[PDB]
C-alpha cells in the first residue's frame, strides 16, 4: 500500500512515457490507481485497475501476475501532459494516501536552436535588469540577489512551433546580462548583443 | 457499493 | 457543465478568527472527502462523509453536512498551520469491494498570519521587447514582473487590445519567495508574452499585464491591501 | 470441481421499534466463515470459522468497514423501496441481497453474482454475461437505468475476476484441510415394520461435505419416483450434513431394494442393502 | 410481500444412544418473512440454553434456521420442536422420533 516511483521524469513530446511504481506490500484487496495533479489544481483520476492491463481514452496500465510493480503509460504527449503523476495502492478503496509522485516534463522538440541571451528594456522609473535566455533546446542562482525562473515553455497559435525560455533579473549594483545565468551549461553558439 |  | 465546486477559491485571516469553507457538488455521489495540502505538498485526508454520516476523521474542525450534495468545513481558532490548500472531493460510493475514483474541487488557498502587518500588494512592471532579438528572429518577448507581495494569492493575466489572450504566454506555475531562507519574505512571479514584430511596432495595439490581488476583508497611513487589480501596460513602438 | 465465496445480507425494517436491523453472513463453499450483525454494542465482523482467525487486525477492521458501509446502502434502500412501491412507513419490510463467485475447474470465474429481493419477491440481478440486468418489476427498471448509465456492472465484473477470486483463493489455502477434503457419508439401512404385509426401508446418510449428495432407492435396478420420502440434507451443528430417504415395501421383497449414494467423497458411487 | 411456510425437522447430532452426551436439533427452512419462534422442548417443557445459527438463506431466497442443545437422551424422556410463523394458525408441534 505504500507505493515508491522515480522522483522526475523527462520526455519529448509526442513520444510514449513509462511511469514505473513499487508496492511490495500490496494486499489482496487492493487496487492500483494512478491520479494526476497540475500545479494550483485538484487531482484527478486516470486509470485504476487489478490485475493484467486496463485501458481507456486518456492512458494505459500493465500490471504483472506477482502484482507488486505498475507501469502507466501515455501514448503520445502533449505538452498539456506535464504534471505529477501519483501511484496509489489500496486503502480499502475511499481513503487515499498520496506520495511524493512523480514529475513529468514533457519537452518541445526544437527543429534548430538559436540560443540567444537578450536584455530587456525597462520603464525609466525602474531599474530593475531583466534578461532572457531564450530558443534553446536551466539552473538556480548561488546569488541571493538574482532571480530566475526554471524553463518556461510558449506556444504561438498563429506560429508553426514551439519555443523553450527562461527569466533572469536583478537589482545587482554591476548586474550585466553577459553572465547571469551561467551557474547552467551554456550553449558555446550563444548570441550575446553587446 | 451501488444504491437502488 | 457537471463539478464539484468550492468557494471561496483565496483566503487570508488572522489567526484566533473562525471561518468557513463550503463544498457542494451536483453530480449525484454519496461520498465526501476534505483533503488537507501543506507546503511540502503532500495530500492529507482529513474527513470522509457518506450519505450526511461521519466515516472517517481536534473539534477545531467541525465539518457539517446539511444534506449530501454538500459537506462544509467550519474552523474555529486559527492557528500556523492551518496554512495550506483545502481541496474537496466526492465519489459515487464508498466501495463495498469495488473501488470509485474521486472527483476534486479546485481547493482554497487559506493563508493564516500573525498580524496584517505582513499583507503587501504587489508591483507591477512591464518590460519591453529588446530591439535586439526583432533583428535576430522577427519575434516579440514582452515580460512582465509581479514582485514583493505578500501572501502568495495572485493570479496574472494578459490582456491586448482591451480583451485576455491565452496565447504566446507562458506564466510560472507558481510565485516564489524572494528569499526562501527567511521567514516574512515577499513573493515574486514572472511571465512573457510574445507575438510577431509586424504587430509589435503598431503603435495602436496596446498591452496589459494584470495582476488580480487577493488580500484583506488597520491604523498604518499607506492604504490596507484589500483585494485588488494592479497593472502594467505599453504601447507598441518602432 | 466447483468453490464458491459468497455473501448474503438481510435488511429488516422494523417500523415501531425505530431502527432497522442488518444481518450479513459469508460463505465459502458450506461453510460459514463470517457474519455481521447490527443489533449488538458496536457491530463488528465476526469469525466463525477457524481458518480465517489467523487473519490479523486490519483484515478484521477492513472488513467492518466494508459491512458498515452496505449498512449504510440497505438503510437507504428500504427507504426508497417504501417510495417506489407507494407503501406506508406501518408495515415491517424485507431486503436481501447475494453476490460472490463461482470459481470452476478451470481455474476461472465461473459464474459471478449480483442480486436481491424485496418483500421475498426477485428486484434486480446481474445477467449470467455480467454484463446487462435482469429487472422483475417496474420499480426494479429504474434501478436498472441508473445502474446502466453509471455502468456499475463493469465496476462489479471487475470486483468478481479481482479481488473476489484471489480472496477465495487465499481461504481455499488457509482452511485447505477442511475445505478441499471432501468427507464421505457414512450410510446404513434401517428396517421398520408397518404392518404384517409391510415394512419401511430407510436409508441414511451421515456427517458428509460438502453438502451437495444423490440418494435414490430402486427396486430390481428401477429408481422409484412415486411413494417415497425424502427429508432435505441438513445440518448436523457440527459442520456435516445428514440426509435419509425412506420407501415402503411388501415383507419378504426387502432384498429386491437397493439404495444409491453419490457424493464428491466416494471414489465411485455406493449401493447398499438391508443387511439382517 | 410472499409467505412461505416452515418445514420442520427434528433430529439428534449423531445417532442416539442411552445416556451417551448429544445434541438435539431443530432444523426450520423454506420460510418467509424471517420473523420467526422455535422453542425445543422436554416433556412438554421449553428446553434453556438454546443456541442458534445466523440467519442466512437460499437461492430462491427463503431463510434457513438451526436451533441446537446439548442434551443426553433416556428412554422415558420425551422431546419435540415447536415453532409459531406468521403463515401458521397457533404453534406446530413436531415429535422426536428417534428413527428420523
Ligand atoms: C456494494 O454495495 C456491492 C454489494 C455487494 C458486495 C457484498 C457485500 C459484502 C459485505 C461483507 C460484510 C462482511 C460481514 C459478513
Ligand atoms: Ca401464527
Amino acid at each position: 500500500a505504500k507505493t515508491t516511483q522515480p522522483i522526475s521524469m523527462d520526455s519529448y513530446e509526442g513520444q510514449e512515457v513509462n511511469i514505473t511504481c513499487n508496492h511490495n506490500d500490496i494486499a489482496t484487496s487492493d487496487y492500483i490507481m494512478w491520479y494526476q495533479q497540475f500545479p494550483n489544481q485538484g487531482p484527478r483520476f486516470i486509470i485504476q485497475g487489478y490485475k493484467a492491463n486496463i485501458a481507456n481514452e486518456v492512458a494505459s496500465l500493465f500490471i504483472p501476475t506477482d502484482r507488486k510493480s505498475s507501469t502507466l503509460s501515455l501514448p503520445r504527449v502533449a505538452l498539456s501532459d506535464t504534471a505529477v503523476y501519483y501511484c496509489l495502492v489500496g486503502g480499502g478503496g475511499y481513503v487515499l494516501t498520496f506520495g511524493r509522485g512523480t514529475s513529468l516534463i514533457v519537452h518541445p522538440y526544437i527543429q534548430n536552436p538559436d540560443p540567444a541571451v537578450y536584455q530587456l528594456r525597462g520603464s525609466k522609473s525602474n531599474d530593475t535588469s531583466v534578461c532572457l535566455f531564450t530558443d534553446f533546446d536551466v539552473s538556480q542562482s548561488k546569488d541571493s540577489d538574482v532571480h530566475i525562473t526554471d524553463k518556461c515553455v510558449l506556444d504561438m497559435r498563429s506560429m508553426d512551433f514551439k519555443s523553450n525560455g527562461a527569466v533572469a533579473w536583478s537589482n545587482k549594483s554591476d548586474f550585466a546580462c553577459t553572465s547571469a545565468f551561467k551557474d547552467s551549461v551554456i550553449p558555446a553558439d550563444t548570441f550575446f548583443p553587446g | 457499493g451501488g444504491a437502488i | 457543465d457537471t463539478a464539484v465546486s468550492q468557494t471561496p477559491k483565496y483566503l487570508v485571516r488572522q489567526t484566533g478568527k473562525n471561518e468557513s469553507l463550503k463544498c457542494e457538488q451536483n453530480l449525484g455521489h454519496n461520498a465526501m472527502y476534505w483533503y488537507k495540502q501543506d507546503s511540502k505538498k503532500l495530500l492529507k485526508i482529513m474527513f470522509i462523509y457518506n450519505n450526511k454520516e461521519p466515516i472517517l476523521n481536534p473539534y477545531r474542525f467541525s465539518p457539517k453536512s446539511p444534506d449530501k450534495a454538500h459537506l462544509n468545513l467550519h474552523i474555529k481558532s486559527l492557528e500556523l498551520g492551518d496554512s495550506a490548500v483545502y481541496f474537496c472531493a466526492s465519489s459515487q460510493d464508498l466501495g463495498a469491494g469495488e473501488v470509485y475514483e474521486q472527483y476534486f474541487g479546485p481547493g482554497t488557498r487559506l493563508t493564516v498570519i500573525e498580524d496584517l502587518k505582513k499583507v503587501f500588494p504587489p508591483k507591477v512592471a512591464v518590460f519591453e521587447p529588446s530591439e535586439a532579438e526583432i533583428s535576430h528572429t522577427q519575434k516579440a518577448t514582452l515580460v512582465c514582473l509581479a514582485t514583493g507581495f505578500y501572501p502568495d494569492h495572485v493570479e496574472l493575466s494578459w490582456w491586448v487590445n482591451g480583451k485576455e489572450v491565452h496565447s504566446g504566454v507562458c506564466t510560472d506555475p507558481q510565485p516564489l519567495k524572494e528569499q526562501p531562507a527567511l521567514e516574512d519574505s515577499r513573493y515574486c512571479l514572472s511571465s512573457r508574452l510574445r507575438v510577431s514584430a509586424t504587430f509589435w511596432h503598431n503603435p495602436r495595439n496596446h498591452f496589459r499585464c494584470q495582476v488580480q490581488f487577493y488580500g484583506l476583508s488597520w491604523t498604518e497611513d499607506r492604504d490596507k491591501p484589500i483585494t485588488q487589480k494592479i497593472s502594467a501596460e505599453a504601447w507598441g513602438r518602432a | 470441481g466447483s468453490h464458491s465465496l459468497r455473501y448474503f445480507g438481510t435488511a429488516v425494517s422494523r417500523p415501531g421499534r425505530g431502527e432497522p436491523r442488518f444481518i450479513y453472513v459469508g460463505y465459502v463453499d458450506d461453510t460459514q466463515f463470517v457474519r455481521f450483525d447490527s443489533d449488538a454494542a458496536s457491530p463488528r465482523t465476526e469469525p466463525r470459522a477457524p481458518w480465517v482467525e489467523q487473519e490479523g487486525p486490519e483484515y478484521w477492521e477492513e472488513e467492518t468497514r466494508r459491512a458498515k458501509a452496505r449498512a449504510q446502502t440497505d438503510r437507504a434502500d428500504l427507504r426508497t423501496l417504501r417510495g417506489y412501491y407507494n407503501q406506508s412507513e406501518a408495515g415491517s419490510h424485507t431486503l436481501q441481497w447475494m453476490a460472490g463467485c463461482d470459481l470452476g475447474p478451470n481455474g476461472r470465474l465461473l459464474r459471478g453474482y449480483h442480486q436481491s429481493a424485496y418483500d421475498g419477491k426477485d428486484y434486480i440481478a446481474l445477467n449470467e454475461d455480467l454484463r446487462s440486468w435482469i429487472a422483475a418489476d417496474m420499480a426494479a427498471q429504474n434501478t436498472q437505468r441508473k445502474w446502466e448509465a453509471t455502468r456499475y456492472a463493469e465496476r462489479f465484473r471487475a470486483y468478481l475476476e479481482g479481488p473476489c477470486l484471489e480472496w477465495l483463493r487465499r481461504y481455499l489455502e488457509n482452511g485447505k484441510e477442511t475445505l478441499q477434503h471432501a468427507d464421505p457419508p457414512k450410510t446404513h439401512v434401517t428396517h421398520h415394520p408397518v404392518s404384517d404385509h409391510e415394512a419401511t426401508l430407510r436409508c441414511w446418510a451421515l456427517g458428509f461435505y460438502p453438502a451437495e449428495i444423490t440418494l435414490t432407492w430402486q427396486r430390481d435396478g428401477e429408481e422409484q419416483t412415486q411413494d417415497i420420502e425424502f427429508v432435505e440434507t441438513r445440518p448436523a451443528g457440527d459442520g456435516t450434513f445428514q440426509k435419509w430417504g425412506a420407501v415402503v415395501v411388501p415383507s419378504g421383497e426387502e432384498q429386491r431394494y437397493t439404495c444409491h449414494v453419490q457424493h464428491k467423497g466416494l471414489p465411485e458411487p455406493l449401493t447398499l442393502r438391508w443387511e439382517p | 410481500a410472499i409467505q412461505r411456510t416452515p418445514k420442520i425437522q427434528v433430529y439428534s447430532r449423531h445417532p442416539p444412544e442411552n445416556g451417551k452426551p448429544n445434541f438435539l436439533n431443530c432444523y426450520v427452512s423454506g420460510f418467509h418473512p424471517s420473523d420467526i419462534e422455535v422453542d425445543l422442548l422436554k416433556n412438554g417443557e421449553k428446553m434453556g440454553k438454546v443456541e442458534h445459527s445466523d440467519l442466512s438463506f437460499s437461492k430462491d431466497w427463503s431463510f434457513y434456521l438451526l436451533y441446537y442443545t446439548e442434551f443426553t437422551p433416556n428412554e422415558k424422556d420425551e422431546y419435540a420442536c415447536r415453532v409459531n410463523h406468521v403463515t401458521l394458525s397457533g404453534p406446530r408441534t413436531v415429535k422426536w422420533d428417534r428413527d428420523m
